[PDB]
């Protein structure tokens, strides 16, 4: 497998975190994977020409859709799930939740599961 | 025309460029959407587009076997061969009206513009007066070079303005002075 | 026609696509062609607009009318604003046999204008006893026909054929011999009145529009402060008369973000909307005042159910591109701003000028869709009102009939899914002093809003 | 609340069923496995790694007058056309909580003795899947279904370049000579592929 | 903000997170600068391909035809 | 309103069913596809390009007295004759909105205990198709069904010529020697094929 | 495929449109196809001996038919659809509509779809 680490990027500030040395703050494989996941969610699909069709999501386009609330919930689940699962490190994403806190303004949760989160059988002959 | 052989380097695939660019990295991840990928992929893509379009087109215009347009003309000038130029349609237009009426050179008369077809503009080459006979003939020329023009006998019937006393403007015979730009392949 | 099989072909753009559209819009258009000083309704057809007002993009009629037409409005109420000095293209044609050249026929354009209509008459080559009457607009042929020499038929034949929607013939005098041959004689003397339109002349259109009814009104692509204030008062006046008109405006071309936001803050009526960005459409710029026509049309066309919170506009590029902070300021100021996103120009958040207060319940009043929803209900109730004011006995059974009518009307809105909950009941307080047309009632409803924002939290 | 949406893409139609699926929906799931016996031990279950295609079926009636609506005859013609569509359809069922690409296996309409305007429908779907036929290294999986469609004719925009059109509209982007080599594209486009104009109509292949 | 025309386009080609990234903006400003120079250089090569617009390559044409290059 | 018309052509008969098709019509449609499994991936659906023959079936009774009508026995004899007809029949169903060439697969009549004059009918149709067994270039497709019939004996008209008769009545028009070489045609026609007279009876082949 | 252009013919006037040069007005492949479609509809089948059995329609013969209104509507759909579809450029014809504006005098619409109207999938490996 041998996934590799990457460099931090504070999405709050929209800038790379760099040490007092001036070098960019490296970080772990798992940290890099989390960095990648948020980026892929925020990247709309088919539009940013640097990436292929695999990368990116389509959540923004769903806003203009005329589908009902329940239909939009499933589409959110499909879109987020499809976008994340392309990464090798992903094991499973699910346990989605939704809260239409206002009449038409939504908050939703989902839980991601890594490959390392798997449970291993203990036996040998 | 002849097909253009292209060097293998100028026809490199975009991914091949990007793959070579990422060859040196072995510590940091290079997955699609990763930061290293973000830094490198637009460069690789831009190289391929420039390499495949900009450079190959430059090679095409080099030789007369595949050059075109102004580029082919200059290669004609290398060996002193010039392509032929177009000419304006030339002919005569008959005018009828009050004898006192006077028609000046440079007056513009056209064909009947329609939804299907646009009017072809013609200019008079002479100044005349109708004083002797009600009918007069004035030499005219199409304002645009090319076989555009060379109209039929009765095509010219429109005056852009309105000259006092003129009863009818009609071309008598088809124009013949027009000729188009020489064909590139014929010139090649 | 004879019995048998006949067939024709048409471009798909010629389809009767007017079915299914919504909304009504008004415009005091400047026009080179068509009726002057009156309101006219168009059923969302480009050709109808073309025939009624020509196709000169230099004039605000076809230009802005096309944009509003692209906004999918069901009905567009156009008024040909004019400066005065109005004239119709006219010409007089004369007889040959009379050595004095007797004038026998006067031609005139159907409507006032200044476009170059021209006439060319030549001897009919087949028969000198007839002559070919070819009608021209500039160098372009517009209609042809041969005619008898008698004057009455000539005026009739010109007025007879189908393609003379532009010009109407008129007889000045009788004569026996055919008209004199001429080529491209312009119908001089006309005038479209587009020159030097006065600020005051807009007010004539306003009063004319008042007798009509429409969902919204938008200026003729003009950012003059006096007109905006005048229209502001005019729309406010019509509200007091029960006519709930939604106004769309756009700031001047040279106004920066500071000027635009201050303008929106200066008048924060929920019935007023400021466009804070120009836009592109096949290389033709549209000032914010001009763009407001398209914005007004889209808002009107969406009607009740839809909204323009993230609608993809027809435009191709917006000159002022704003950062999120700049967007936040403009949106906070009530400025309606179009944003460029991945080759798409998209309206953002459906706001109006009402953003200064947003006092709790009035937060919803800052959005165009909410106001459109409110105004339409008032119009529908006003329609049902006028059927019964002093025309049904003010008894409990009659009052119950009115409540049944209103309650069923809201129940239709439930069927559309517009509203989640509603109630309409007797206003017991104002019912203490009832009269013939002074029965009073109260209601409240819960409008269903369009999804606008999403928040996700990735647990990991 | 329950609704059914069929979002065809090769024909950009977002069909919404006017009527809910009658009595009851139901979807099975069956693990792909084989049974093997062993001498003096008996039967055993061996799981097979691959998944299994599963079906969704129901029945409805397309009413003549009811919330958006269309003629039942046209709707039947619409669906019967979609049956032969090689490309997949997206099926979403709100209350049942189903969402995934499917293709119509069988379709049938019926006119009862009365109610001649309506058409009783019985439809069956199949779960859809895709067949995705140097310097080995881990990379993103190709799990995303590529269900997206574009017009067969493209109008060039101002900022466009022929390479950019190829990537946006034909994938790899190096596919541009396929666009150029079409003689109609060669005619409208100048002899220089690198030069292009806003407007020119261009025909992507296939 | 990026000054190079090519740099702005290349940056926009990536994910939209880099609005505030001075590092990425500065990076693609440098990348855009080189591609801008290459495009200008590429146009310059086109001029060398002919004797009429040879410019500094005119010595090559003089060398090609045997004229005394000077 | 619903009606059923069977327009036989090899026998120029336009049969109209006196009675509507009892309880309910129904037509299925099933995409022609095959399922294939792949190791470590599972099942997949492969569409097969060809279409599928589909059936229409119903049942009626041919009443003795009712709007145009005929004896049920003759009608059964008519249809039973048509069952063996190799040539196709045109079936039109107004309310159901069906129109296309079909051929009767099975047919059955029945006399109930009472109502001895009437004949209960149960009939089934199959969708019909046709098998259409230098200087390559695009041309019009051969999609038109060629269902048209003419009398086996032709009466020559005034303006006719032997080539014209061949094309109108035998297709290519160069087929005229087939008409001429028949000895009966040779006898009635003069020894010059180019000369012919109004009246002469001529026998097209087949 | 390489369909080729043809020459305009104003069916209103029943004459070819010719330029001021006198040459007949050429026109596009798609224009030629539209010109062809109207001609084929107006050409009765099996009767004009120049063309084979593929070309032409049979709408005129349907007038004398005794079929009911609904039956005639389907026959019109079948006849028009069959006649047009022989052309390679046709993709599909349908969406037929009918309006018996008088007791027995009919107006009908139909929509034609070209090969170029198809929608193409965007993907490559």
């Amino acid at each position: 497998l041998d996934l590799k680490g990457s460099f931090l990027f504070d999405f709050e500030k929209g800038e790379f975190v760099k040490n007092a040395d001036g070098t960019l703050k490296k970080c772990d494989k798992v940290q890099a994977y989390k960095q990648w996941c948020q980026k892929a969610i925020l990247t709309p699909r088919y539009k940013k020409a640097a990436y292929t069709n695999i990368y990116g999501s389509e959540i923004k386009d769903l806003i203009a859709s005329n589908l009902s609330q329940s239909a939009k919930e499933l589409e959110i689940t499909r879109l987020i799930k499809e976008t994340i699962l392309v990464h090798p490190y992903t094991k499973e994403v699910g346990e989605f939740s939704f809260n239409w806190l206002e009449n038409s303004r939504l908050v939703e949760y989902e839980f991601d599961v890594l490959t390392i989160d798997d449970e291993n059988i203990v036996i040998d002959g | 025309e002849r097909e253009l052989p292209i060097p293998v380097f100028l026809t490199e695939d975009e991914d091949s460029v990007h793959e070579r660019m990422l060859s040196n990295f072995q510590d940091v991840s290079t997955l699609e959407g990763d930061f290293i990928y973000d830094a490198t992929r637009p460069t690789a893509e831009q190289i391929a587009e420039l390499k495949q379009l900009g450079l190959q087109n430059n090679l095409k215009i080099a030789f007369p076997q595949t050059s075109y347009g102004t580029y082919l003309e200059w290669l004609g000038e290398c060996k002193g061969v010039f392509k032929n130029q177009p000419t304006k349609a030339t002919g005569v237009i008959t005018f009828t009206g009050v004898q006192g009426t006077i028609i000046t050179k440079g007056t513009i008369v056209t064909t009947i513009a329609t939804d299907e077809k646009q009017s072809i503009e013609f200019e008079l080459l002479e100044t005349k007066t109708i004083g002797e006979n009600e009918t007069v003939d004035i030499k005219a020329e199409s304002r645009i070079v090319g076989t555009i023009g060379n109209v039929s006998k009765g095509s010219i019937s429109v005056l852009l303005g309105s000259i006092s006393g003129v009863k009818s403007i009609t071309n008598k015979e088809d124009f013949r002075g027009g000729t188009d730009i020489e064909d590139e392949e014929h010139f090649r | 026609e004879i019995p048998g099989f006949y067939n024709r072909f048409k471009t798909q753009a010629e389809k009767s696509t007017n079915t299914g559209l919504k909304g009504r819009l008004a415009m005091p258009i400047r026009a080179n062609w068509g009726d002057v000083g009156k309101v006219v309704t168009i059923k969302n057809d480009l050709r109808q607009l073309k025939n009624l007002f020509g196709d000169d993009m230099n004039y605000s009629a076809f230009k802005l009318g096309k944009l509003a037409l692209l906004g999918n409005v069901k009905e567009l109420l156009l008024y040909r604003l004019v400066d005065g000095n109005q004239k119709k293209g006219t010409l007089t044609l004369k007889d040959t046999t009379e050595n004095s050249a007797k004038d026998v026929i006067k031609l005139e354009t159907k409507y006032p204008t200044a476009r170059n209509f021209n006439v060319t008459i030549k001897s009919n080559l087949v028969d000198s006893d007839k002559k070919d009457f070819i009608f021209f607009e500039n160098t372009k042929q517009l209609f042809s026909s041969s005619i008898k020499g008698t004057i009455d038929e000539i005026v009739l034949e010109i007025n007879s054929n189908l393609d003379n929607e532009y010009v109407i013939a008129t007889k000045v005098a009788d004569s026996d011999t055919i008209l004199a041959n001429v080529v491209n004689q312009a119908l001089e003397g006309g005038n479209d009145g587009c020159t030097s339109i006065t600020n005051e002349s807009y007010l004539k259109a306003l009063e004319e529009f008042e007798r009509y009814s429409f969902d919204s009104f938008v200026l003729d692509g003009v950012a003059d402060e006096a007109l905006q204030e005048t229209t502001k008062a005019w729309v406010a006046k019509n509200k007091e008369l029960g006519k709930d008109i939604l106004l769309f405006l756009g700031g001047k071309t040279e106004d920066n973000i500071k000027q635009i936001n201050d303008k929106s803050k200066s008048f924060n009526d929920e019935n007023i909307v400021n466009v804070g960005s120009s836009a592109y459409y096949e290389n033709i710029k549209y000032t914010p005042s001009e763009v407001a026509v398209y914005i007004a049309a889209l808002s009107v066309s969406k009607g009740i159910t839809g909204s323009i919170c993230n609608a993809k506009t027809i435009f191709e590029e917006v000159e002022p591109r704003l950062s999120q902070s700049e967007v936040k300021e403009c949106l906070k100021s009530g400025t309606l701003v179009l944003d460029f996103d991945d080759g798409d120009v998209i309206i953002v958040d459906d706001v109006n000028t009402f953003k200064k207060y947003v006092d709790d319940k009035n937060e919803a009043m800052g959005y165009i869709s909410n106001i459109m929803f409110i105004n339409t209900i008032n119009k529908d109730t006003s329609l049902k009102r006028k059927e019964f004011v002093g025309k049904i006995f003010n008894d409990a059974t009659g009052q119950t009939t009115v409540i049944c009518a209103l309650k069923k009307y809201f129940e239709e809105l439930m069927s559309q899914g517009i509203i989640s909950e509603f109630n309409v009941d007797i206003d017991t307080e104002l019912q203490a002093t009832a009269k013939a047309d002074e029965f009073y009632w109260k209601w409240d409803a819960v409008k269903v809003d369009v999804m606008k924002k999403i928040y996700g939290t990735g647990y990991l | 609340v329950i609704d059914i949406y069929l979002k065809n893409e090769k024909e950009k139609i977002d069909f919404h069923f006017p009527v809910n699926p009658q009595d009851s929906l139901s979807i099975k799931k069956e693990k792909r496995f084989e049974t093997v016996d062993i001498v003096n031990l008996g039967e055993f279950d061996i799981k097979k790694e691959g998944e299994k295609i599963r079906e969704i079926s129901f029945k409805t009636f397309l009413p003549n007058l009811y919330s958006e609506l269309k003629n039942p005859i046209e709707v039947v013609a619409m669906l019967e056309k979609w049956v032969d569509q090689a490309e997949p359809l997206r099926l979403i069922i709100t209350g049942f909580g189903y969402n995934g690409l499917v293709t119509i296996s069988s379709f049938s309409n019926t006119q009862t003795a009365g109610r001649e305007e309506d058409r009783d429908i019985e439809i069956t779907f199949r779960t859809y899947r895709e067949l995705k036929i140097s310097n080995t290294k881990t990379d993103l999986k190709d799990n995303r279904p590529n269900t997206q469609t574009k017009s067969k004719i493209y109008t060039v925009k101002a900022s466009d370049t022929l390479y950019k059109i190829a990537k946006n509209l034909l994938g790899k982007g190096s596919r541009w000579p396929e666009i150029y080599n079409i003689p109609e594209n060669k005619k409208v486009i100048g002899k220089n592929p690198n030069i292009i104009k806003k407007g020119k109509l261009v025909i992507p292949s296939k | 903000m990026i000054a190079s025309k090519k740099g702005k386009e290349m940056l926009l080609t990536l994910s939209p997170i880099y609005e505030q990234s001075i590092i990425m903006q500065s990076l693609y400003e440098a990348i855009g600068s080189e591609f801008d120079n290459l495009e200008l250089l590429d146009e310059e090569i086109e001029l060398q391909l002919f004797p009429q617009s040879a410019t500094w390559g005119l010595g090559f044409w003089e060398n090609r035809v045997g004229l005394i290059t000077n």
